[PDB]
């Protein structure tokens, strides 16, 4: 397939990044997500919950509580933050809070899992692709990163 | 072992302890203590052969014991360099740095060319993050290195 036929660099162990240049949607399928600070555990409940409601983000925080005891003080973005494992969790567990690549780091080093983040520059295009597993990418949990904001589900396709 | 001479500037002297079988970091190092210079700002090089010491190999089969010497450079004029920095979408432009200032410094130079906050990414060399108080040339910079800036990604 053209995804698993992919060149991915490493930048540190677990993290990988690469510069694919097409469209999210020729091969993937978009699942909007709401814009209440949470998009980010709601793209992941749709692909990593069976029956996800809109509620069904909060069990995936609860995940991250276990990580953040496992990887963060471990973890190669968190260095140069100056905030310890309470001052983070104190604000990150609080509700209406967004998440990004170190929350995916630490989850899919959690979980055993491949997330993959699409982040895609104007309307539909892709500008670049970082990866934080070692998993396969169609059986991998698939966001999409439109704007610098935002948060949904790449579904993939048959 | 015995005692290895080496010879800084070719006017002067300084003995070294030679523990056999030991790495050339250790020998930077004591020679950083011993004359306050950085580790990184210092380059180590053979007599005759004018070849390249060989990096974490000990010098043994290299062929070196007490009584010969070898020759050190020191380099801040303060000089420069440039090394290749890659954005998350891979263009990777070229910035001229110094190993003696932060990297405070050059965050703010990606920042001002990429036109992006500084709370908003970090930078990488050779699978270990950069920190930001700590000098350049502690990373093993050089000319052409591919320094990965990554996005917070925060969304």
């Amino acid at each position: 397939e053209f995804l698993n036929s992919i060149p991915w660099e490493e930048v540190v162990p677990g993290q990988f990044t690469a510069n694919p240049g097409f469209q999210v949607t020729d091969y993937f399928e978009i699942v909007r997500q709401p814009a209440d600070g949470n998009c980010f555990y709601h793209s992941i409940a749709e692909l990593f919950v069976p029956n996800k409601n809109d509620f069904s983000f909060r069990l995936v925080k609860q995940h991250l509580e276990l990580a953040a005891r496992r990887f963060f003080e471990e973890e190669s973005e968190a260095k140069g933050l100056g905030l310890s494992l309470e001052k983070y969790l104190e604000v990150a567990m609080c509700d209406n809070e967004w998440g990004g690549s170190l929350e995916a780091s630490m989850l899919a080093k959690h979980l055993d899992i491949t997330i993959v983040i699409w982040v895609i520059e104007g309307p539909s295009r892709v500008a670049a692709a970082v990866k934080f597993g070692p998993g396969d990418v169609a059986g991998a949990i698939n966001l999409l990163h439109t704007g610098y904001n935002h948060f949904d589900a790449l579904r993939l396709l048959v | 072992g015995g005692d290895l001479k080496v010879k800084m500037l070719g006017g002067e002297e300084i003995l070294v302890p030679l523990r056999d079988s030991m790495m050339v970091s250790e020998l930077k190092q004591f020679i950083a203590q011993k004359i306050n210079v950085p580790a990184f700002q210092q380059r180590l090089a053979h007599l005759d052969s004018r070849e390249v010491l060989q990096e974490g190999v000990p010098l043994v089969h290299q062929g070196l014991k007490a009584g010969s010497t070898i020759l050190l450079m020191v380099q801040n004029s303060s000089a420069t360099l440039n090394i290749l920095v890659r954005n998350d979408k891979g263009r990777s432009s070229s910035y001229e740095v110094q190993l003696t200032q932060t990297v405070a410094v050059l965050k703010q130079q990606v920042c001002q060319r990429e036109r992006v906050q500084a709370d908003q990414f970090w930078l990488s060399f050779e699978g270990k993050p950069m920190d930001d108080e700590h000098p350049l040339g502690e990373y093993g910079l050089t000319t052409g290195c591919t320094v990965f800036m990554n996005l917070r990604l925060r969304g």
